DNA sequence: TGCCGTTACAATGTAACAGTGG
DNA sequence: CCACTGTTACATTGTAACGGCA
């Protein structure tokens, strides 16, 4: 499902646990991914689910929650 | 104009070509240095030199 | 006991060297690689954008 | 020369070559007495962890036959080798039924471009009619 | 059933195939302790030259994980082997860039063909084409 | 379900053509 | 000239996944 494909594509490109990526769980802070992981990060999230993102409605997606809001 | 829409088809193409490459390297990066939780990698395998 | 000692140690001195040789060599290669491409992707994703 | 040459790494190459023709029953040796081969392959056998002299083996045992076959394998492997790093520039293999692929062949032949250039043309000429269609 | 199946051949084909992956690597047999290994792939060499008798030691030792993967090895075996008789039943392989293949599939998927199928209709749209500007 | 044809690949080996530099 | 290299177009064998049928 979406809602779990959002996990799998974020654990496995920032590498942390899953038990960690909970739908508050912001990247920067708790994950650790920094500008070049975030921005690899958003890039897995677009090709898992093949599809595009603006610019910046993209940079304002910050966190697991956001991540799905914006992907569901 | 629809020769400009074909280019912009052709570096779309491009891009994800691009954008794959850089996610499946990414990951593989990833799932090494989870591999690596052995410790064996803060100097051994990074040297910076 | 000092010829199977130095054996052992010279076996672990020669094996540990060449191993990290082997592999901090592929493992820098990558991580270069993937910092030019994705240097060079984000070009691309920016005149797509446009 | 595109493909940085291995030293190292070709050399491998070659010996896994040899002992696979070998076992596989063809006469890699150039000597036609059954003694000498025997020790030559035997020779080569224990060159396994000895990739570097397995150039020295060739030049004095090799079959003059296989010259040919050993540059264009190892030459291949090479180009294999380093195309499979990244997606965009390996290859994927397909089976064809004969009457598609004759047509496919002939058409390829009339324009004088490669089969994957014909198939890029077709396809485009496709999309291009799509294209039209969406606008 | 559409291929008449030979037991000579079929059974000189599963020697073949089984000293193969014996000279491998892949274990064969179903037995752990290497001894006993050894006596079934000696028992295997020295019975080739023999369908009836390859059978039994198939039934008897083959290891049990290996059996799908040779049985459909076998059934690959027979349908090119007797496809091969023809000119118009035979398969021709070729290799292509992974960004046509990438897009070639992409059709394929889509519309629900094979690529034979989806070559034979791009040829015909093209050659449409052509008539229709012709 | 288990056999049986069929497809779409992967891995490796070769012949032939095209390039390149000594 | 000549040799060595890169590339394309096959062949050959093996395997996994579908789908038909008793
Ligand atoms: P991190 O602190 O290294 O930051 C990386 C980055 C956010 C600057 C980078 O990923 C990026 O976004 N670069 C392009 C910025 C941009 O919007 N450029 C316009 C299109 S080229």
């Amino acid at each position: 499902t979406i809602e779990e494909r959002v996990k799998k594509i974020i654990g496995e490109q920032l590498g942390v646990k899953q038990e960690e990526v909970t739908n508050n769980a912001s990247f920067v802070e708790d994950l650790g991914a920094d500008s070049l992981d975030t921005v690899e990060l958003v890039m897995a999230l677009e090709e898992e689910f093949d599809t595009e993102i603006p610019d910046e409605e993209a940079e304002k997606i910050t966190t697991v929650q956001a991540a799905i809001d914006y992907i569901n | 104009m629809e020769n400009v829409q074909k280019k912009l088809r052709k570096l779309e193409r491009d891009y994800y070509q691009i954008r794959e490459q850089v996610v499946s390297a990414k990951a593989g990066w990833c799932a090494v240095m989870r591999m690596v939780k052995d410790n064996g990698v803060e100097r051994r395998l990074h040297r910076r030199e | 006991a000092i010829r199977v000692t130095q054996s052992d140690r010279d076996l672990f001195k020669h094996l540990i060297t060449e191993a990290t040789s082997y592999v901090s060599a592929d493992y820098m290669r990558h991580a270069n690689e993937r910092r030019t491409h994705l240097d060079e992707a984000l070009a691309l994703r920016g005149e797509l954008f446009g | 020369m595109k493909y940085q040459q291995l030293e190292n790494l070709e050399c491998g190459w070659k010996w896994a070559y040899l002992i696979r023709k070998h076992q596989e029953g063809e006469p890699i040796t150039k000597y036609i007495e059954n003694s000498a081969a025997h020790a030559a392959v035997d020779k080569l056998i224990k060159l396994e962890s000895e990739p570097v002299r397995v150039l020295e083996w060739i030049e004095q045992h090799m079959n003059p036959d296989l010259f040919n076959r050993m540059k264009q394998t190892i030459r291949a492997r090479r180009k294999r080798h380093f195309n499979a790093e990244h997606q965009h520039t390996r290859k994927k293999s397909i089976d064809l039924d004969f009457p598609v692929w004759h047509r496919l062949s002939a058409l390829s032949q009339r324009r004088g471009n490669t089969l994957s250039e014909t198939i890029v043309q077709l396809i485009e000429d496709a999309e291009r009619k799509e294209k039209y269609a969406n606008q």
